[PDB]
RNA sequence: GCAGAGGUUCUAGCUACACCCUCUAUAAAAAACUAAGGACCACACGA
């Protein structure tokens, strides 16, 4: 309930902003092994600025195209680490975000379409597993690099 | 009593206050509760429904096509006419429930999936019929669970649940890309049974032309259903620009992979069923069909891959 | 009481000739499963058809052995051989020759036809040559049989595919004629490798069957 | 009879226009005399006028344009 | 009885008071589906005012989950009984052991998905021996209470209905009883003054079993009551 | 659906006619909320 | 004492027997387990609920 | 092929009897037996009591003095007696019995036609000295299970639901026959379990009779 | 058929959500038909 009254304010008003702010997706690591690839952390979601191969000043992905599952299997392949992404929070936009700053629909595979509620989505996807959820040296190196 | 009596405040504020019990989320007609019930022969597009329900809920639809066709002249002879359930009724009952959607409603709406459009199909019996793939995504058991059906009234209504709350429409689900109707609890562990394989089985060892000649030779008893054969398929691949390029090899396998063969739709791979084929294989294998072949033939794939499914665990007897 | 609603026909979907999909709507509760399985097995494990049993290569003695030149191994052109779908007249065995040389596929077009024995499938691709001095011939044996003889149970023995039926499989759903019982409703989808018809392979099966009960038919 | 409407989406890109679109087409269908163009098979009009959007010759600017034409024959009906 | 159990079943059908259980032991004179009569021993009864036991056992009754509170009889005549024995099987009660459901056969598979996850599959033979057929008790009481401008009849002159309605009801207006009703039927006639009577709910059914009227001091009964 | 009784009306009487159109209107659970607001001594009101 | 019990009658020790299908007519692999366990019926009728 | 014939009809019991079937080849067997059990099982013309009627007993729940058990428990054994006629589609059995006994099927004054094929099959038990019940039994023909609530006066009558079904366990076995000289013969042995009212020959013959004419659809006859 | 009354039935029937015909101050040749009310607190149970 709370989750979903701090949002349903917050719609998909517009298509782009022209923002090149964002956050730099990475992988995350908790002193372990990596949790969650990076290639399915930043799947469906748009860039904010042109990601690069180890060769420099390359262009391996344009600066607001969406990352779907062909662009981030090339992405695994040419072994990237982290790519700045158009996030949410980062949008301009007044009263809602653009339906690039927001990314892929999550369940069209496709970018979000311009109007469609994603707070209420969001608060549900959120609170869904709620009922799923529970109540109560030295440093050594794992493998070889 | 000696209760607190209720004032001008406490019918503003609270769970029983006007706003959160009559205006953020109120009561509606057109409505009907009963006990869900399996009915596997249904597709997810649609979902059973008993034959009162849909009397009592489309009333006005069969008092409006009633007075269209001339059978009553009034709603209230009309109305008379509903209550006998006279023999015409049922087959005017049927016209409007041809493409007419029904909002199918568990009671703790969790997240968006919880409510999803159906085709009603009219059953006898008292239970509403819920398409099992649909079953995990509304949390839903067939253990007393009870969802509330609604019936979308305007053609802006009912072509919007057509259009976004139909179960096809509703494959993957809000909170992650990975699919929501995937093959939950018995047609997995049919698929599971069917993708294995004996070292020594019944009729192994010979090549087949095809999978249509594993299902002959299996449903003919003559071969076991997972024994380690040679296979001819012709697996499609679209490697081309959007066209599908045919490759034809002898791929060693099992006759139960070989079966699966032709329900997966002709773009998928063969790498895709020549596993175990658990939870997660036949996630990825769904995930992968909606992402390269789209949404019609993954929902068609998935209520073939669901009949096989069942048909072959009840075949296995997994006792 | 000895009165039943028996079916008719509704809706034949004629697939191409290879394939169709036969219905019944009316039919009995619990007999559209009777039927279906009935005729699956009566059409799946016995029915009167011709197939390859047996391949003798003139340079190959032994399975696990290719000839040079073609790029299908002998294991892989016994299988194109085993879905060579032939028709035969009254005689219940022939020996079919395939004499041929070139660089080029060897289409079932090919086979002699040592008779009136037809192939219903000419352009039916039994194996490729690549080389113009590169020759492959072989004697085909084929006969009647009455079901499926897989090569297990018994020159290069190849599985016998007699039955002409190539995939069955029936769906029972519900057909409710007026405002009756939830009656059957029989919808067969059948494939058959062109000998005869699918429509024409589902009567034979069923005339077998019905043939079967000629003396339990009451007079 | 339809199952889902993937094509008519790919036809119109928005997945909430084709709703609006295709709502004004069930109710010219169904409040005017406008003959649907793909013929019916038993069909409502909800599933008609996806149809005829799946075919591509019905959306949100040929309805408009056709019904801003029947407007004009309108206006020059009396002269 | 169940095949399975724990030996409870006895104690607690025994101790609840679902069953006739027998006060004093004897020999059963006289049997009845209504009535069972015990014919006290010598050595088990007083010498003043001992006489014979006789157990009226509770027909199909109105129970607080309408169901039917039903004894049956589980002896026959001469057979003898002792002291704190069971006599009458009680609902859900099967020889004096508690009986709640049915047993049968059972076959642990899946079968077409029919018991997809949780889902029970029951064959026609269930159905058609009737193992789970039970009897529901409904209460539809009809008031007459005092109404402005004269109050209202419970006679049989009902307006805008049929003749068909009507047949089941008697000539004072209410149903016969032992009639078969059905949805949307009607019981008893009343009508208020100026079409009230009392209806069977649409969807239940069944067979009216007894009707019982209660009239206050001072009105004048009908011809049923 | 649920408690505009004008909009109740016309949604029956469309349906019986054929015309599955809807009247909006305006539910009568939200003008009860501003009788019972106003009744607290808290003017809320609708601009036009 | 179960084991024992089902050799007591002619009924396999392992409590599991070969079925066949109602439709098909042929018996299931992998012989499944029948009985007769004591079921109930809950006062949740469908009738009530519609 | 071959064909079938009534080789052997081992009349175990008096209620289920080993009917045998010898000429069948590979399928056949299997095939044959498992459509005769689905046809036997699903309809065999049974002639099951369907309507009955008390001297003096308004309705199904009520108790009369004198007899054991309720009268709903004796509707219920009265669906279990196996009742077969010959000539009528419908007879009315009239059931008088007085003074202290068990109520068994034999006491029915049967017609010329109809006659019980379980003389032992109890009833009810009447206890007073001064009991007797008299009832109507309305017994009809019929095809499968109808119940009496999904069918189509008088408030005396007591509706019992209907069980048209001779047959109630057909278990068939495939084993190789003992022919002069041949082998892929198989024999089918059905074990049919009946009620008594049907005999295992014409209730044999009548499945197929039913298989023949469904099959019919696709073979001229 | 929009403001009222009458009609062949059955006190009364004028669109009351409501069913047929007449006209603006007058009552009958006519068959299918009729009714528009209804909260809170506790208990137990299901998911
Ligand atoms: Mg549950």
């Amino acid at each position: 309930r709370r989750l979903v009254d701090v949002a349903q304010d917050l719609v998909v008003t517009e298509d782009d902003c022209g923002t090149h702010e964002g956050i730099m997706m990475t992988p995350v690591i908790e002193g372990g092994d990596v949790k969650e690839p990076l290639r399915d952390r930043v799947l469906g979601r748009v860039t904010a600025e042109d990601v690069l191969k180890p060769g420099t000043a390359d262009i391996l992905v344009p600066r607001n195209t969406l990352l779907h599952e062909q662009w981030c299997d090339l992405l695994e392949e040419n072994s990237v680490d982290a790519v700045k992404v158009r996030s949410v929070v980062s949008c301009d936009t007044d009263f809602g975000v653009c339906a690039h700053c927001y990314g892929r629909d999550l369940a069209r595979g496709h970018i979000i379409n311009k109007g469609e509620a994603i707070g209420v989505i969001a608060a549900q996807s959120i609170g869904e597993p709620g009922t799923q959820l529970t109540m109560r040296s030295s440093i050594q190196v794992k493998n070889k690099g | 009593n000696k209760r607190p009596l209720k004032s001008l405040a406490d019918m503003i504020k609270g769970k029983q206050g006007r706003f959160r019990q009559n205006l953020l989320g109120k009561r509606v007609d057109y409505s009907g509760r009963s006990v869900i019930t399996v009915g596997p022969y249904l597709r997810l597009h649609q979902c059973g429904l008993p034959k009162k329900m849909a009397l009592e809920l489309f009333k006005p639809f069969i008092y409006g096509k009633l007075e269209l066709r001339g059978l009553a002249t009034t709603i209230k002879a009309a109305k008379k006419m509903v209550e006998r359930e006279e023999a015409v009724v049922w087959d005017i009952l049927d016209e409007v429930i041809r493409e007419h959607p029904v909002l199918l409603n568990r009671a703790p709406t969790l997240h968006r999936l919880g409510i999803q459009a159906f085709e009603p199909v009219l059953i006898e019996g008292k239970a509403i019929q819920l398409h099992p793939l649909v079953c995990a995504a509304y949390n839903a058991d067939f253990d007393g669970d009870q969802m509330a059906v609604h019936v979308p009234l305007t053609l802006e209504a009912q072509l919007e649940a057509r259009a976004l709350m139909m179960s096809t429409n509703n494959i993957l689900s809000p909170a992650n890309g990975e699919p929501i109707i995937v093959p939950s609890q018995d047609v997995v562990l049919g698929l599971y049974y069917m993708t294995r394989d004996c070292v020594n089985a019944k009729g192994e060892g010979m090549v087949l032309t095809g999978p249509k000649e594993a299902e002959r030779l299996y449903r003919s008893g003559l071969a076991s259903l997972h024994a380690r054969v040679k296979v001819r398929i012709t697996e499609y691949e679209k490697d081309a620009n959007g066209e599908l390029v045919a490759k034809t090899s002898l791929k060693d396998t099992t006759v139960g992979r070989a079966i699966l063969w032709m329900i997966v739709p002709k773009g998928l791979p063969y790498s895709i069923v020549n596993q175990a084929l658990g939870k997660k294989a036949i996630s990825k294998m769904l995930n992968t069909c909606y992402r390269i072949l789209g949404l019609k033939p993954t929902v068609i794939f998935a209520d073939q891959i669901m009949y096989t499914g069942f048909a072959y665990a009840a075949r296995s007897g997994a006792s | 009481v000895t009165e039943f609603l028996k079916p008719r026909l509704v809706d034949i979907e004629q697939v191409s000739s290879t394939h169709a999909k036969v219905t019944l709507e009316p039919l009995e509760r619990g007999f559209g499963h009777t039927l279906g399985n009935a005729l699956r097995r009566i059409l799946l494990s016995s029915m009167p058809g011709c197939a390859v049993t047996e391949v003798e290569i003139d340079g190959v003695l032994h399975e696990y052995s290719t000839k040079e030149g073609v790029q299908e191994d002998i294991l892989e052109i016994l299988l194109n051989l085993k879905g060579l779908a032939v028709r035969v007249q009254g005689k219940d065995e022939v020996i079919l020759t395939l004499n041929k040389s070139g660089i080029g596929p060897v289409t079932a077009a090919d086979i002699t036809h040592d008779g009136d024995v037809e192939i219903v499938k000419p352009q039916h691709v039994i194996c490729h040559l690549t080389d113009e001095n590169a020759s492959i011939s072989m004697r085909i044996k084929v006969q009647r049989g009455r079901g499926y003889v897989p090569a297990s149970t018994r020159r290069l023995l190849v599985d016998a595919c007699y039955s002409p039926v190539e995939r069955i499989a029936y769906n029972v759903e519900a057909a409710r004629v007026e405002q009756r019982t939830d009656l059957d409703k029989l919808v067969i989808e059948m494939e058959t490798n062109g000998t005869i018809d699918p429509e024409e392979a589902i009567r034979r099966a069923a005339t077998i069957l019905a043939e079967q009960l000629e003396a339990f038919v009451d007079l | 009879a339809r199952v889902t409407v993937q094509d008519a989406v790919e036809k119109i890109g928005n997945r909430f226009d084709l709703v609006l679109v295709a709502a004004r087409r069930a109710r010219q269908m169904q409040v005017g005399g406008k003959d649907p163009l793909v013929p019916e098979e038993n069909d409502k009009t909800t599933v008609i006028a996806l149809r005829e959007i799946e075919e591509g010759l019905i959306n949100n600017q040929i309805l408009d344009v056709r019904e801003r034409q029947e407007q004009q024959e309108q206006e020059a009906a009396e002269l | 009885k169940p095949l399975v159990g724990t030996g409870m079943e006895r104690a607690v059908a025994v101790d609840s008071g679902v069953t006739a259980v027998a006060k004093r032991g004897g020999v059963v004179q006289y049997v009845d589906a209504s009535r069972i009569v015990i014919k006290v021993n010598e050595d088990e009864m007083y010498p003043g005012e001992a006489g014979i036991d006789i157990y009226n056992l509770t027909k199909y009754t109105r129970s607080n989950q309408n169901t039917c509170i039903n004894q049956m009889p589980c002896v026959s005549l001469g057979e003898p009984v002792e002291r704190g024995d069971v006599l009458a099987d009680g609902p859900s009660t099967d020889l004096g052991e508690l009986a709640l459901g049915q047993n049968m056969r059972v076959a642990f598979m899946p079968w077409n998905g029919y018991n997809f996850e949780d889902s029970i599959l029951v064959s026609e033979r269930v159905v058609q021996e009737d193992r789970f057929t039970t009897i529901h008790i409904q209460e539809l009481a009809c008031v007459s209470r005092d109404t402005k401008l004269g109050p209202e009849e419970i006679t049989a002159d009902i307006p805008n209905v049929g003749e068909a309605a009507l047949s089941k009801l008697d000539e004072s207006g209410i149903v016969y009883i032992g009639a078969e009703v059905t949805g949307g039927d009607i019981l008893v006639g009343k009508v208020t003054p100026k079409d009230s009577s009392l209806r069977v709910p649409n969807g239940v059914s069944g067979t009216v079993i007894d009707v019982q009227v209660f009239t206050r001091d001072g009105v004048e009964k009908d011809k049923r009551a | 659906k649920s408690d505009d009784v004008n909009g109740r009306t016309k949604m029956y009487k469309n349906i019986v006619d054929g015309n599955h159109q809807m009247e909006p209107g305006m539910p009568e659970s939200f003008n009860v909320l501003l009788k019972e607001i106003r009744s607290l001594g808290i003017n809320i009101e609708l601009e036009d | 004492e179960i084991k024992e019990l089902l050799k007591l009658g002619d009924l396999p020790t392992s409590g599991q027997i070969r079925l066949y299908d109602g439709r098909t007519g042929e018996q299931f692999e992998r012989p499944v387990t029948v009985g007769y366990m004591y079921m109930l019926k809950l006062n949740h009728l469908v009738d009530d609920k519609m």
